[PDB]
């Protein structure tokens, strides 16, 4: 995490890509960050305007 | 340290210190399908020198 | 798909499962006072049947 506590690998992959996190290869650490939406205009119903626009 | 439970998107997320590192790694339960010693497994699937588990 | 994690949907289908779990292992609860008065009287009338079977 960018926090730097360990993810374990129970963790799925959905959550993982919500937020940017650090992946350690051998010894170089790249930091990973994902193209992520908003979480300001996320009310669900605003997000499924917009799902229904896109349909 | 200590260990924290939060909550996140709804499910529990437990960061407990693994000994044989000693960093923190956090693990996230879901409430309904899993069980006390699924977590105890994957908790010693993280770190192999924790050989002695319980809970009380 | 981001919407399936961010309101967490599979805890919400398994509570859902486990409400009908419940519910059906409770119409169960108050079933069980009640067989054990229909197997006797059930009993008691085959029992009269097959004497005027016999007659
Ligand atoms: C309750 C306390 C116990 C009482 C104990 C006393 C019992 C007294 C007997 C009462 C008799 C009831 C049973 C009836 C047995 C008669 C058998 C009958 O088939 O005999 C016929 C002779 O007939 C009899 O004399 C009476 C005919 C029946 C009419 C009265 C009906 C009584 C029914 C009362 C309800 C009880 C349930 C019936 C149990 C089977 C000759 O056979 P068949 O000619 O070749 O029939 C052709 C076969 N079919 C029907 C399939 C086409």
């Amino acid at each position: 995490s960018p926090d730097g506590v360990r993810v374990a690998a129970s963790t799925g992959i959905d959550l993982l890509l919500l937020d940017d996190f650090k992946l350690v290869i051998n010894d170089l650490t790249y930091h990973v960050r994902p193209p992520k939406r908003d979480l300001l205009s996320h009310e669900n119903a605003a997000t499924l305007n917009d799902v229904k626009t896109l349909v | 340290d200590d260990v924290t439970v939060v909550y996140q998107n709804g499910l529990p997320v437990i960061s407990v210190r693994l000994p044989s590192r000693r960093e923190r790694c956090q693990f996230t339960l879901k409430p309904i399908s899993d069980s006390v010693g699924v977590f105890l497994r994957q908790l010693q699937e993280e770190d192999r020198g924790i050989d002695r588990v319980a809970i009380y | 798909q981001q919407l399936y994690t961010t309101l967490c949907i599979e805890q919400h289908q398994l509570n859902k499962e486990r409400e009908l779990i419940e519910r059906l292992e409770d119409l169960k609860e108050q079933l069980a006072p009640l067989e054990k008065v229909r197997i006797e009287i059930s009993r008691k009338a085959e029992k009269r049947t097959t004497l005027v079977l016999w007659g």
